[PDB]
């Protein structure tokens, strides 16, 4: 019986830890989306930004 | 003098002293009388019996609970859980103690009046005061800013507060806690054969549900990998051996938490009631509130409901707030640790109703002022 | 025996399970300060785009 | 084609047609084997005998039912039971029709799962359907709203309907019915000196049950008028003379359904469950739920019922209300009755459940959709 | 040809024909959905019902106004709602009269511009045009001049007109209205005991302020009466028995109004705002303002509105000018009877917006001319 309540509690620390790992591992897939996201949008700001560079440099 | 706090709620008794890390007797608030004849002459059979002394002679009673919806429905047998309470467990006069009782909020007032009627005339206490759960809750979390979901055994309700100020009109109550979910934990376990229908049963299936249920954090695929597999079958033994074993139950009971559509209830998951009384706050506290989800009670307690809530509410609230669930690992007692709390402090020893307050002005003092 | 065996395989998930946890919160953290500084980056571009806009309404 | 119609309870197996106005064959839910030895060389002894055939040697047999409570519990009894009917009863051949079955509420899974797989295995039905038994009764009473109570062998259900909509969260289930009235009065019958122990004697039982008992209307002042004069006292003849006569047995045998403490149970009396079944539903249907109280089943034929039941009803409902208690002459058919109505709706003809589905399905084709 | 007014609101349609004294059509601005399974095969289950008739499926139905706060929030409900009010309550053919809708002010433009989109596409009438329920309250007053304060299910606005010219900037829009008070009511009923969560328990807890609620002239001393006798209790039968009975509920309910402080707004009170909105007007008109006070909707049929509104009034404005509140019996119907007024006026006919236009110049032309 203390073998069992050991492996219970195992069995519980195992549950657990997977269930945060699998919530993680969403969280850092969702976190790279996001970094795609950003890159995307300084790239557009960028572009933004060097057309009034060229409008102005030429005024 | 020392003061006591007895937060009562719909499911457990939690009693102690102002001032201490955790209540001293925690039993549960349940009277059981005999079914059966007696028919050793000479036992000494008691006519009731509380507590969990009801809760070993299980057997042969049949158990009630005095308070259904936080709301206390019979009177004699509250007066006798509160005589337990003094005089057995803590051990103590109550003529010489201060008493904070705890209430849900959104409760008639006649249970507030009733209750401290009872406590200055049959009890004879120096003075009282009835607070609210979820401003306790907040104490004990330590923050003074937030929004607290308390779920014990009768009732779910959220209070938003900030900066220690309430939002009374946001304050949003709701009618499924612990208990409902073991009648629904009844039900589903006879679909699988098991069929307990006794008072004493439903303490049996209130502790497996205590044992083996979670919250899936995504139903659906939980639920057809529970069909495809048999790795989430758990194993547990009733009091007379009988092994039983449950599935996909074990996620089905406090999912419907979230999906308060399964005992038929027309209200909304605990997620969604949360982001509504967000959303009737203040726009300017709202990004406050969203990141200080103070979880209290023991319906709290399921493992995955702290990743299953912020999933949720992530999911409902604009895509750039930070969604943070606090859910403490001892917060079952909370309410008692921020009762404790608060009768310590000292510019609180003008807030109690004193008794002769109460002389001079009948039961109506409780929410006249305090 | 067989609570010998399966204590020691909830042993070894513990384990492997643990340093997943580890470098997942890790490869996280750092990939969220790349979306920090990209964040900035992004105040910085709209920033100077508005000041563009500026002298091009000026001139 | 035409269709069959098994309504098969745990006492009583009625079995016809769906478009005929009764069960075709009516015949005990049973399985007699021969006890004692067998001498006379070239008898032709069987095995074992079912229906009817068991009733009338049943002095050299020992009786089972493969039903307990609503469950079925022998499955090899029960093929024997369902070959008879299709066979030697209703002679068909199960390969051409296909079959309508019934079910309590509330009962395991693997009860339809292996009904289903009977039937399209070791039958051969072109196609089947499990219905519910209130439904059916409802049906049959020509009415789509109401609280029907169900009571037959082995199960009392409650199930609310309106406008054709099932309240499945108040849905009741309540495990006495007839057997456990029938070995109430089995043990109530010897402290006059009258000993049944045997099956065939639980028989005996079971219709002195069904001719002399009936429902006192104020079960107190009954008592006393019974033990104050002697009028009450009928007199019944077993089947080798010796008769014996029964006093306040008559009443006190049904009036377990009102008490279910008299066989130490713990549940409420059958007006009280349904009361509170319609006290589980929406505020605005339970003025339509009080007048439509249909009762069905066998166990609700004692003489006086609907009268007690309306008393009781009335006592505990508002004072306003208008209760009505349906009790039609011919209620102990209604299942069957509403289930060959059923069948026979040409908007029916597409919930069956067609072989090939099962084929592609598997035996969780049935309630997974159906 | 005739033409057809469709005066809309946010609890209630009201429409008819061009010409006439009343609204042919009175019926609840609802949409019921069924919850529960349904069970009976062959009832023919609709999809969703509108109108009385899901009030009157009430108890099995989820209910959905598609109005919020005067804006439309579900577009294929209202879309739903229309069609019904055309085909099943008025009985014609849309594409063969023009049609006057109404609207709230300072509301979206995309409102007025998916209505009429809405009209011309599905629905092919000949001709529409949007009119301000405040100046068709006007006309119905039979007026040029005066501030007219309309209080619906979703809004209240006061706008203050002058020989028939609007002053746009004065126009005061607020945002409480019969439904807070609903919902205000349903929260104070609970410190009472009575419980009311579902939608159905909401249309109870509408009808029940709608028989027991009054506006106290003086609110404090009012109170304290009420707290003293017991002469203001007023009992309420629900819709299955269960007598209720409220004391000073029947007022702390329209209180709400002239203290938009009890539901936590920041708003003052419908007099102050009245006020307000006269003192941002030229001071040569608003002496003529002030003896014109229209009070127009639901939420305006309280006992005794007059009354504090004339006393707070008058204790606000100077201690010269004559208040005066003009409360017609029939004002629960006088944006449609004012509808109907000016669809009939002759010199009217030129201002309608004709299919063409539309066809032309696209949805944005609502705005633009008319
Ligand atoms: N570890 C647990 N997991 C899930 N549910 C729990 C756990 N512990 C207690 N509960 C539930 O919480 C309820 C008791 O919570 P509690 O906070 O004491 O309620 P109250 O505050 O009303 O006394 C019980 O009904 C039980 O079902
Ligand atoms: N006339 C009667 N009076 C009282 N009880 C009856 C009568 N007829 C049948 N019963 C009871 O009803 C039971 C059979 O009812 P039935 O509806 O056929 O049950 P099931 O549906 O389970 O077969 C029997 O156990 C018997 O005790
Ligand atoms: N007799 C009454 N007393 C008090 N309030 C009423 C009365 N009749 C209706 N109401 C309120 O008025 C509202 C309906 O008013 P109505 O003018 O139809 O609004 P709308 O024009 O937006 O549909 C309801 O919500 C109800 O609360």
């Amino acid at each position: 019986e203390k073998y069992s309540q050991k492996e219970d509690k195992y069995e519980e620390e195992i549950k657990v830890l997977s269930d945060k790992l699998k919530e993680a591992e969403t969280r850092a897939e969702f976190a790279e989306r996001s970094v795609t996201k950003l890159e995307k949008s300084i790239d557009d700001l960028e572009d933004e930004l060097y057309a009034q560079k060229l409008k102005y440099k030429a005024i | 003098t020392t003061a006591l706090v007895c937060d009562n709620g719909s499911g457990l008794v939690k009693a102690g002293f102002a001032g201490d890390d955790a209540p001293r007797a925690v039993f549960p608030s349940i009277v059981g009388r005999p079914r059966h004849q007696g028919v050793m002459v000479g036992m000494g059979q008691k006519d009731s019996y509380v507590g969990d002394e009801a809760q070993s002679k299980r057997g042969i009673l049949t158990l009630k609970y005095p308070i259904e919806h936080g709301i206390i429905t019979n009177w004699d047998d509250m007066e006798k859980i509160w005589h337990h309470t003094f005089y057995n467990e803590l051990r103590v006069a109550p003529e010489e103690h201060p008493t904070l009782l705890t209430e849900a909020p959104l409760n008639p007032k006649a249970n507030r009046e009733k209750m401290t009627q009872i406590m200055f005339e049959t009890f004879n206490v120096p003075a009282m005061y009835v607070a609210i759960q979820a401003v306790l809750s907040l104490y004990a979390s330590g923050r003074t800013t937030g929004i607290v979901l308390d779920s014990g055994d009768g009732v779910t309700h959220n209070v938003p507060i900030y900066e220690g100020y309430a939002l009374p009109h946001a304050i949003m109550r709701l009618d499924l806690a612990g208990r409902d979910l073991t009648d629904y934990l009844m039900k589903i376990l006879t679909e699988r054969g098991y069929s307990f229908v006794t008072t004493a049963e439903r303490e049996i299936v209130r502790d497996i549900k205590e044992k083996l249920c979670y919250v899936a954090l995504d139903f659906e695929n939980e639920m057809a990998t529970a069909a495809s597999s048999s790795s989430l079958e758990k194993s547990y033994e009733l009091p007379d051996g009988q092994v039983i074993t449950i599935g996909n139950e074990r996620f089905r009971c406090p999912e419907t938490l979230f999906q308060p559509s399964f005992i038929g209830m027309e209200s909304a998951g605990i997620h969604e009631t949360t982001y509504n009384s967000i959303m009737k706050c203040d726009i300017d506290i709202r990004k406050d509130l969203y990141a200080n989800n103070v979880l209290s009670g023991g319906t709290t307690m399921y493992p995955g409901i702290a990743d299953r809530m912020q999933k949720e509410i992530t999911a409902l609230a604009p895509s750039t707030m930070k969604i943070k669930i606090i859910a403490p690992p001892e917060r079952k007692y909370s309410v008692w640790i921020g009762g404790s709390i608060l009768a310590s402090l000292s510019t609180f020893q003008q807030m109690w109703i004193s008794k002769q307050e109460y002389d001079e002005a009948g039961p109506s003092i409780v929410h006249r002022k305090c």
